[PDB]
C-alpha cells in the first residue's frame, strides 16, 4: 500500500467478475425472441458465470456506438458487424476502445494546437464532427491556408461521429471544428486496454489500430468469425467464453495500485 | 471441547429432516410458463 | 502491476506540462462583459509561468446545474463557487463530491432493497430532478412507519435536487422511491481525498461540511475562501497566487476519465 | 507388424542418411467453360508428365459450385488440390468446406427423434450435409425442459441453419439439446475432429484470406495447405498449379490415416 | 510416425495385471411385427441396464438383405446385423457376411478399356448396385477368348444376373473381358485384408449356412457369426439386449474405421 511509487519487484524462477456483451440491434432483430438474454444467461451459468454477472448492451450501429462508447464492466466483448465501406470507422472505434487514452481539453477558439509526438492524437466525438486544420509556420502564418478565412482550411473529417486526427508533429495548427455538435480532445495513447475485446463478424481482418502506416498489429483481443446466424454467433461466444476471457485481462487502471497513475 | 465442532459437523444429515419438516408446513404454489417473444402486430381490418 | 505497493521504501532523514482548469459561474463572465478576458487570463498565466495553451476556462450557469455529474478535466482543477445563504447544503454536497474520491455502483431501486454498509457508504443521486423517498424495513422486511406497497407514506429525504448525498441508518434495509426518469442514484463509497481539485468560495462564511459525521467539519487546505466585490479582482487574485494554490494541490490524483466518481458494475 | 500399440520411436540426432502417387485436381465448371477447349485436360496431363507425373496419374474432377461440392466431398486420392472460387457472400460456406476437407472427422450417427444431444468437448461438432439442412435446436435445463423454447413446439426452437447444403453447428458444451433437423433431405452426424488431413489442400482463387477452420473465435490458423492466389484467367491459374505442383505436394503429405500403420487407429 | 509397429513388445508371463456406440441393423419385418411406436425407446432403456448410456445405441432398418447389400454402411463402434434366414438367399447372405465381416481394399475398375486378372487367392471382384449383370470371357496368352468371341458379348460366360451384390472369383493369372452392366452397377477390384471385429452377424432361423471364404475346402465359423432360433422379434431383441455383454466381448471396436464404408478405396 505504498501507492504512487514504482518499486522493483523481485521474483524467483525456481518455484467475482462481470462480463458485458455489446451487440448490434440487427442481432436481436434476427433472434426475434424476447427470452434470448435469459437463455444466454443460463448458458453462461453452465459455463460458470453466476446469474446476473452477464450484461447485454445493444447499440444501433457502429456510428451511434462510436459516440463516447463507455464500457463499464470487468470484461467487455463487442460484436462488430463488418461493412466494407466502414473500414476506417471500425478501425477508429477499435483503436478508441482497445487502448487507454489520456485526454485533455481543447479550446480551438483560443489556442493553436500541435501534436507533441507519435502517441498524441486529436479525438473528436459528437453528432457531426467536421474538422478543418490550417498549419502555421514559425511566424504564425498559414501554410497553404489563411487563418482569417476558414474556407481555405484543409478538411480532415466530415459529419463524423468519431474521428481520430493525426497532423504532422511539431507544427501548430488552427482548428475549425464544429464545437456545436462535436467535442475534440487532445489525447495521448497510454497503452492497451485489456478490459475490452472486439469480435468482428464478416470481413477479412481489416483493422489498423496504429496511426503508424508501417504497422497494422493484430492483437489477441482482435478476433474475427465468419457468420450466417446470430444464434450461432452467440453460441460460439458462450461456448468459448473461457478462451475470450483468457485473451482479455483485468483493467490495469481499474486495479488498485493504479492509484495516482490515472486510476480507472 | 472440540467434540462440539466435530459432532456439529458429523450429525448434519438431520438438517435435511428439519428441512422436510419445514417444507411440509410451507404453503405451495405453482407458476405457468410465460408466452415470450416480439408479438406480431395485428390491427383492425380496413372497413367502411 | 503492484507497482511494488506491497513493498517498503526506506529513506534517509539526513540526505539532501500540466493543465489548469478554472471553473467559474456565468455571473462572472456577465459582470466582466469582455470577450477577450479568457485570452487576457491566458497571457497573465503565461507571465506567472504557465505555457500558453495550458489554462482552460470552463463555465457553468449555477451551482445546482454544475452539480449534475461534474467533470474534472485538467491536471489541476480550481472551482470558483459563489456563496448563497440558501444553498449551504448544495455547496457542501458539491464540494464533497468534487473534493473526495468516490467509488459508485449502480442501484436498481425498482427490484431491490438497499442498505448502507458503513459510514463511508452514501447514496449519491444526480439528474434533472432527484426526489428520493425512503421506507426503512424491519428484520421481517416490513416497513417501519411506512407501508411498502404505498409510496405516499414514505419519508422524503430529497426534493427536486440536482445532487443529493443521502445518508440513512447503516444495517437497515430501505425501499427507495425515486424519479428514475429524471434522476439516477448510485451506491457510493468515499475512498478518500482528491488533491486534484480545489474550491475557492467567493462570498459568505466558512460553511462546508464535507463529512456526513455531525461531530466533524474539516476545513482542508483545498477549501479556500475570499471576500469579493469585483470578478476581475477575484481572477487577478487567482492568477497572482496560482503558485500557492498549486502548492496546496497535487496533480497525481488526476483520473483517466474526468468523471467525479469511479463507476463499477 | 505390432499394430494398434504405441511403441516409442528412437532416432539419432547425429547421423547422415545419404510418381507412384496419384493427384486429383478439383475445379469448378466455370474454369472449363472459360477455357473452352475440349483437350484441355489432355494438355494439362502432358504438362504434368513434363513435371514428372506419369500419364493417367492426374485426375480432373469438376464440381458445379462450392455449395454442391460441399455435399459429401469424397476425395479418394493420394493428393488432392481443390481450387475454390472466392465469393464475398460465401465466407462461412468456404470456411465450412475447408474445415470439412482439411481436417479428419470421426462421426457417429444421430437419431434426433430418440435422443437429446450434447457436445462434450471443444472438438465435438454437429456436421450436417444434404440437399437442404434446417437445424433448429432447443437447449434443455436439467429437467429436460427447454430454455427459451418449448420442447413440444418446434416453432419456438432457435434456428442455426436454413437450407444449408453443409453446416457445422457448435452449441454450448455440456447442455442437452433437442434438435429438429429436416432429416427428409439432410443427414446430421455427431463428429469429433481427430486432426488435420494431409491429403487435401485448398487454393482460394480470388479474394482475401478469410478461411478460419477453428470454431474457437480466438484463433484463425492459416496452415500450409490453405493457399490463395489472384486471378483473371483460368489458363493462368492452371499453369501456375502445374508449374508449382512440386511446392504444393511438399506442403501436403500422404494421408496419415491411410498408411497401413494406422490399422486399429481409425483406418486400415 | 508408424506407431513403432516395427519395434517389438516384451511382456512377462507372470506379472499379475487383471462412449462406445452400438448399431443394431434389423429388417423391416422386425419393426412391422413389433408394431410399437416406442420400441426403440424401450430397447434403449433396457440397454441402459446392460450399461450403454442413453444416446449410444442406434437402430438401423433395412428393407431386405438384397437392398442392405447395396453399399452397406457400418456406423457404430459395434455393429450387430440381424439377418433373416431365407433358404433361397444363402449365397446372398454369404456375400453380405463376407463383405461386412472382412476388411477389403478396393481399387477402381474401368471395364470398357482394360482387361483384368485376379492376382492371388485374396483378390476378388466386388460389384454392387441396383442390378449387377456380369459376363466374363477369359483370354489366352494371345488375347483371344477361350470359348467366347471377344467382340460379341452374347458368347461371354455369365457369372451374375440382376444381383445387388456379387463377389466374383475367376481363375487367377488369366485375363478376362467383362461385359458388366455399368449403368446400374459399379465393379471394383478388391483384396481381402483380414477380419473386421467391429461387426457381428446374428442369423435368425436357418441351419448355419454361411461360407465367408472363396476357398471351397474351408467354411470357417468365426466367433462373430451367430445363429438363434426365433418365433417373435420381441424375443430376438430381448435375447440380444440380455446377452449384449457376450456379443461385445466376442467383438472388438479397434477395427472401427474412419468412414462408414465397408471397404477402403484406393485410386
Ligand atoms: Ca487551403
Ligand atoms: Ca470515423
Ligand atoms: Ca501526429
Ligand atoms: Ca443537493
Ligand atoms: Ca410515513
Ligand atoms: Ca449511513
Ligand atoms: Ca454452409
Ligand atoms: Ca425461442
Ligand atoms: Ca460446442
Ligand atoms: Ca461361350
Ligand atoms: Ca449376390
Ligand atoms: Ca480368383
Amino acid at each position: 500500500q505504498n501507492y504512487g511509487i514504482n518499486l522493483p519487484i523481485t521474483g524467483s524462477m525456481d518455484i467475482t467478475s462481470t462480463l458485458c456483451l455489446y451487440y448490434p440491434t440487427e442481432a436481436a432483430t434476427e433472434i426475434n425472441d424476447n427470452s434470448w438474454k435469459d437463455t444466454l444467461s443460463q448458458l453462461f451459468l453452465t459455463k460458470g458465470w453466476p446469474t446476473g454477472s452477464v450484461y447485454f448492451k445493444e447499440y444501433t450501429n457502429i456510428a451511434s456506438f462510436s459516440v463516447d462508447p463507455q464500457l463499464y464492466c470487468d470484461y467487455n466483448v463487442v460484436l462488430m458487424k463488418y461493412d466494407a465501406t466502414l473500414q476506417l470507422d471500425m478501425s477508429e472505434l477499435a483503436d478508441l476502445i482497445l487502448n487507454e487514452w489520456l485526454c485533455n481539453p481543447m479550446d480551438i477558439t483560443l489556442y493553436y494546437y500541435q501534436q507533441t509526438d507519435e502517441a498524441n492524437k486529436w479525438i473528436s466525438m459528437g453528432s457531426s464532427c467536421t474538422i478543418k486544420v490550417c498549419p502555421l509556420n514559425t511566424q504564425t502564418l498559414g501554410i497553404g491556408c489563411l487563418t482569417t478565412d476558414a474556407t481555405t482550411f484543409e478538411e480532415v473529417a466530415t459529419a463524423e461521429k468519431l474521428v481520430i486526427t493525426d497532423v504532422v508533429d511539431g507544427v501548430n495548427h488552427k482548428l475549425d471544428v464544429t464545437t456545436a455538435t462535436c467535442t475534440i480532445r487532445n489525447c495521448k495513447k497510454l497503452g492497451p486496454r485489456e478490459n475490452v475485446a472486439v469480435i468482428q463478424v464478416g470481413g477479412s481482418d481489416i483493422l489498423d489500430i496504429t496511426a503508424d502506416p508501417t504497422t497494422a498489429p493484430q492483437t489477441e483481443r482482435m478476433m474475427r468469425i465468419n457468420w450466417k446466424k446470430w444464434w450461432q454467433v452467440f453460441y460460439t461466444v458462450v461456448d468459448y467464453v473461457d478462451q475470450i476471457i483468457q485473451v482479455m485481462s483485468k483493467r490495469s487502471r481499474s486495479l488498485n495500485s493504479a492509484a495516482f497513475y490515472y486510476r480507472v | 471441547a472440540s467434540l462440539i465442532y466435530r459432532q456439529l459437523l458429523t450429525n448434519s444429515y438431520t438438517v435435511d429432516l428439519s428441512d422436510e419438516i419445514q417444507e411440509i408446513g410451507s404453503t405451495k404454489s405453482q407458476n405457468v410458463t410465460i408466452n415470450p417473444g416480439p408479438f406480431a402486430q395485428t390491427g383492425y381490418a380496413p372497413v367502411n
